[PDB]
């Protein structure tokens, strides 16, 4: 739990320059098959452990998705470029 | 043997008295009085470190054949 916390607190805190130019965090539904590609959402990890199950951890997460693992980013994609794009 | 010198009570050797009269022909008598003890448990332990008391509960029943008057 505690390795959880601390990865998205690093990865929420780097975020300051309004968007990471790497990835996005990438999401494998190991259980039933679907990917997707996923963002911190404003609820956050919030963590509790109330009087009840006293030693268990409970966490909640909240994610949107930006868009399906399988394709590829959108500004990313080699376009045709015939002929030339840089004429002389 | 003896109720000079037996060690235990019974229910020939008792009297109830209500408003300073003896009752006449009960067949028992039984009061229950628990406090709601209750122990506070923690986070990160198991067990409770300590018992408090909630409410008073208490109560007794008399149980008695019924006399043809009074």
């Amino acid at each position: 739990m505690e390795e959880l916390q601390s990865r998205v607190s690093e990865y929420a805190m780097q975020g300051g320059s309004g968007n990471v130019s790497g990835s996005y965090l990438q999401f494998f539904n190991f259980t039933d098959d679907s990917y997707y590609k996923v963002h911190l959402a404003p609820q956050g990890l919030k963590i509790t452990r109330s009087k009840d199950e006293p030693l268990l951890f409970r966490y909640e997460i909240t994610l949107v998705v930006i868009g399906s693992l399988t394709e590829a980013d959108r500004s990313a994609v080699t376009t045709e470029e015939f002929g030339n794009v840089k004429p002389n | 043997a003896s109720e000079a010198k037996q060690t235990v009570h019974t229910g020939n050797t008792v009297l109830l008295m209500i408003k300073g009269k003896p009752v006449g022909r009960a067949q028992s008598a039984s009061g229950q009085r628990e406090y709601g003890t209750t122990g506070v448990y923690e986070i990160g332990s198991i067990m409770p470190q300590e018992h408090v008391y909630l409410r008073y509960e208490g109560t007794i029943t008399v149980e008695r054949l019924r006399m043809k008057k009074e």
